[PDB]
DNA sequence: TGCGAAATTCCATGACA
DNA sequence: ATTGTCATGGAATTTCGCA
DNA sequence: TGCGAAATTCCATGACA
DNA sequence: ATTGTCATGGAATTTCGCA
């Protein structure tokens, strides 16, 4: 404060003040003669209140701060003080975009087995059809293979119906599903249990998680149009061929359909496979053993030049995920409890709750 | 000859009037040749309408070369005829009063009557909820014959529910004199 | 057709079946051993018809049709038939995504003058303040300048109350809008050639257009929402305190304030620059006119891998703007009539209108 | 000494009563003194009220260091300096009954009495609309001391605006016998 | 005529419905 | 008949203070 | 042992609310 | 306590038919 500058003002040397410079008195205030021009150096007492200031006319970033402030004074390490402030101010760190991506995507491996994982999923609602808005989409892990249920809601006992269907066929390890009302309701819990059917949920409002059914659901739609071009879109009675259309698919990248996965051989359907005509059905299953262990899978991408990866210990926001008009896009800072993998962690909300979250809804808290 | 495969030809059949159960009266009854693996439908009516409804939720799964029936009247009507025809499945009559199948259909057959009756006795209006477990049971039954279950030869893999207790299936004697009093 | 096939069957040679491999008759149909196996060779009077089955099976794409087809049949060039087809599929064409990307945007040159351009939008509804629910931002192209305007609908009446306050100061030459009910109506043309100031259109659907007050929009709500964090959203009292709040920020690229470009000096506000304290007023714009042509101006960046751009008569279809739930997301396609920068184009619809158009609104016709 | 500079000084004023138009009564008059710049701001009446709410319209746009005015009741409440304060800006007295402006802003005033008078006979009542081009047509007005008009020296380019007539601004002969017509 | 550290510049990221 | 923009905060690069 | 053309593979783009 | 996916159609690369 004045201690400091007093000193200063004698012609002696303080830590920070370079001694090129000539340092006076003049109006009550201590000055300085830099290369821009005089500039005020204020005590040291008195400058937060002055980054305070400058920050709060528009709650602007390092430079934009900086540059009101460097109008009138100037102080050693200037920006220093600027960061300090930043990193204080509630408002600009629940309000401000990030502006480091997160880190690359990971591929997790596809499930070994048909009926080891589905994905369930609801689209909806579509123009009524026979009173039925949604759709269930249900698509095993390993094969693709999808099920497809017309439904009036997307609701646990409506889940439940379909499902009872399905699972006559085979019951499966595990269902991933989203955060749905339909999927963490403790009925539904209750009925896979019953089953020992083991459920998995993907983070909150992060769709990429249940990624291989929402592809399908693209499938799905796209198919659906197309059937439905100059018709009024009565889809209900479509659900049905579209399913057989899609389950009897080739994927370009595999060179098999769903069908094939699922079975090692086509039924009666157009174009049929022959190629196994001739193994007996215990050759035959033995070739697909060996086509289900062969299938290409993709890598982890390169990460972006500016990502983050999560570290235990860190602050990290969670963005709101439906704010109201003109109020801020983020939480307050929270602490990293646990690194699940590189895309998902569990953190401390200052609540505090745990909660899993992915990083694609997580920005690091800026300025430490 | 090709060997035998999975679709190659689908067996049908109905079974009831039932103890209605939640407004239904007969099963449709579908079961796959080379590998016994068993499909059911509740239906209202053995007509060849209840039946086209069901199999077109299956055959929205797969599709068999070949259909094999008595000759029932749903299953020799004209418009099972076309429904048939349109999807390119052959169809396949027994001759009348002499119904064959094969020796590993003949025995599925007898297995699903008597697995049902089993459960019919004591909720004899229950089995609509119970035709799920129903078939799941069927499905992973050893075959004596081949090594495997139908599940296993559908789909190449073991499942998550093998049926470990190769059950009963007879009536237990307090099941015998109840049965004579559902009937009474 | 049959003519082609009997001359192969008596073992003449043909253009397109290689002569190396065994082709017979059997079961009335002509076959051929391929080391895939044994495949039918239809007539080509067949061909189409075959093609056509496969496709619509599930409308695929091109290696997704050819597999199917493949496992029956074999017969020359068999994907040019595929791609002939894709390319006649209505359906297909007009609900299918687009693969290859526009190409790198263009960076206009900034506005020589303040008043040259003015840019103008609306934002809102806004929670109600005041029985205001809507904003007019004006923003001058040149110095970044803003104006604002609470407003109760985003009407002509709305802006040209507002308009005529603002022209007190200066008449623009142009302004430039997206396609707002508000700034397409012939009122507003009428008021503005009264005025004798152009009107300028954003192509529809394309926001980036209006770019430089879209992104002021943006500092207008973040600072808004900052300035209410805790509070009732009384927006209505604050406008005035966030106009002068921006026009006097630093952009940290170009060193000067919105205010600085408009005026060469600082009113009287907090941390007011003074370099200029001891110029005339002569001398003082006469730095001003200097500091205005060396402001630094962006480039066109680099064109991703796989984009495209536009060609007199090329085939490209407009985005359906707010398609219907399972309709397509694309018109039929259409004719470039001109292109008038590599980013903007003008096309004949069928109808057949003359629309100005973003190529970000469309894709170019697949498969010719 | 410093050279004078735009937002240095405004000089304020108001003008009325007038006709009623729209609702409004008076005119504030804002003119910088460096450059002769002119902002009009129609009000309902002469008060500490009406300047604010006004001046906090020009004073989003611009602030100035210095306000000078005569001592109206309107600028020299303590509600209108507390305004000022609260703005840092320093409020400025000319001594009762002998006002000081100076050469450039006097005959400024001049001008607008005279552009107002001119304009409101014929249409007295109409004037709220016309206080637009009132305005730029001030402000586009050449300067004989200086060679530049207040849009020049405000904003350091040439207008969109140019206004070429240096106009007649007296009362032409029939507007002289109709004005006092209007006054019977 | 070169070092350590501070200052300035660069620029990917994301958001304007 | 038209066309993206720019605050932001870590990192990369340049400049500064001193010798 | 090498050429032209066809076949296959690669992979950026975009869409699942 | 969890995690993106994959049809698509030009382009890039490989294979094929022939010699
Ligand atoms: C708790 C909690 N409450 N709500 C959520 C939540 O996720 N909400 C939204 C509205 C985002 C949502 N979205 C999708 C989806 O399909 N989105 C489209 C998409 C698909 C794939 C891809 F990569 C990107 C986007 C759903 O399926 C879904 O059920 N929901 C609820 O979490
Ligand atoms: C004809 C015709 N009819 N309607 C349109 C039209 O444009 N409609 C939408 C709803 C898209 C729209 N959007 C914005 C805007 O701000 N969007 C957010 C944004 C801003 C910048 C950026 F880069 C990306 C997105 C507007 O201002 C606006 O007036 N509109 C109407 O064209
Ligand atoms: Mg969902
Ligand atoms: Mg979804
Ligand atoms: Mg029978
Ligand atoms: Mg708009
Ligand atoms: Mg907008
Ligand atoms: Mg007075
Ligand atoms: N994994
Ligand atoms: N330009
Ligand atoms: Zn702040
Ligand atoms: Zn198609």
């Amino acid at each position: 404060l004045d201690a400091e500058l007093d000193q200063l003002l004698q012609g002696h040397y303080i830590k920070g003040y370079p001694k090129q410079y000539t340092y006076f008195l003049e109006d009550g205030k201590v000055k300085v003669s830099r290369p821009e021009g005089v500039k005020i150096i204020p005590p040291q007492s008195d400058r937060q209140k002055i980054v305070l200031q400058a920050h709060n006319l528009a709650h602007t970033g390092r430079e934009a701060t900086l540059l009101k402030i460097a109008n009138l004074y100037w102080w050693p390490n200037m920006r220093k003080d600027v960061v300090k402030q930043l990193g204080r101010c509630q408002q600009c760190l629940i309000t401000n975009a990030s502006n480091k991506a997160s880190g690359p995507i990971l591929r997790p491996d596809r499930p070994q087995k048909p009926f080891d994982k589905f994905f369930i999923d609801y689209i909806g609602p579509l123009p009524p059809s026979q009173g039925y808005l949604y759709v269930l989409v249900v698509v095993d892990g390993m094969t693709g293979f999808t099920w497809l249920y017309p439904t009036k809601a997307p609701s646990t006992s409506a889940t439940v119906k379909s499902l009872n269907v399905l699972t006559s066929i085979a019951i499966p390890k595990v269902i991933h599903s989203d955060q749905g009302a339909a999927f963490t309701s403790s009925t539904f819990a209750e009925w896979a249990k019953e089953r020992g059917i083991h459920l998995e949920f993907s983070t909150p409002y992060h769709p990429q998680s249940s990624g291989k059914v929402e592809r399908k659901n693209s499938d799905i739609k796209r198919l659906l149009t197309k059937l439905l071009v100059g018709r009024p879109t009565k889809w209900y009675d479509l659900l049905p061929v579209v399913q057989l259309a899609l389950n009897n698919t080739y994927s370009p990248v595999l060179k098999y359909t769903p069908h094939q996965l699922l079975f090692g051989i086509d039924s009666n359907t157009p174009f049929a496979n022959q190629d196994t005509l001739d193994l007996t059905r215990e050759e035959e299953l033995s070739l697909l053993q060996e086509i289900r262990t062969s299938l290409y899978h993709p890598s982890t991408p390169p990460a972006s030049s500016r990502s983050w990866s999560p570290v235990v210990g860190q602050l990290v926001q969670e963005r709101v995920a439906r704010p109201a008009s003109l109020r801020p896009r983020w939480h307050k800072p929270s602490t990293v409890l646990k690194v699940l993998n590189p895309r998902t962690v569990v953190i401390l909300d200052h609540l505090g709750n745990n909660r899993t979250v992915s990083i694609d809804n997580l920005k690091p808290t800026s300025h430490q | 000859d090709r060997p035998q495969k999975p679709f190659d030809k689908f067996f049908i059949d109905y079974i009831g009037p039932l103890p209605p159960s939640q407004g239904y009266l007969y099963v449709l009854v579908v079961v796959d040749g080379m590998t016994g693996f068993t499909w059911l439908y509740p239906t209202k009516a053995p007509s060849t309408s209840a039946t086209v409804k069901s199999l077109n939720v299956l055959t929205s799964i797969a599709i068999p070369k070949v259909i094999h029936s008595d000759q029932g009247a749903a299953f020799t009507s004209s418009t099972f005829a076309e429904w048939a025809k349109e999807r390119g499945i052959h169809l396949e009559f027994s001759t009348p009063y002499h119904p064959q199948s094969s020796g590993k259909v003949e025995r599925k057959n007898s297995d699903i009557k008597r697995l049902l009756t089993k459960l019919l006795v004591g909720r004899p209006t229950k089995w609509y909820d119970l035709l799920p477990v129903v078939q799941l049971a069927l499905n992973n039954t050893y075959s004596p014959v081949l090594k495997y279950t139908p599940h296993q030869l559908l789909f190449g893999i073991d499942s998550n529910t093998p049926f470990a207790n190769q059950d009963t299936l007879d009536l237990t004697r307090e099941e015998e004199l109840s049965l004579l009093q559902e009937i009474r």
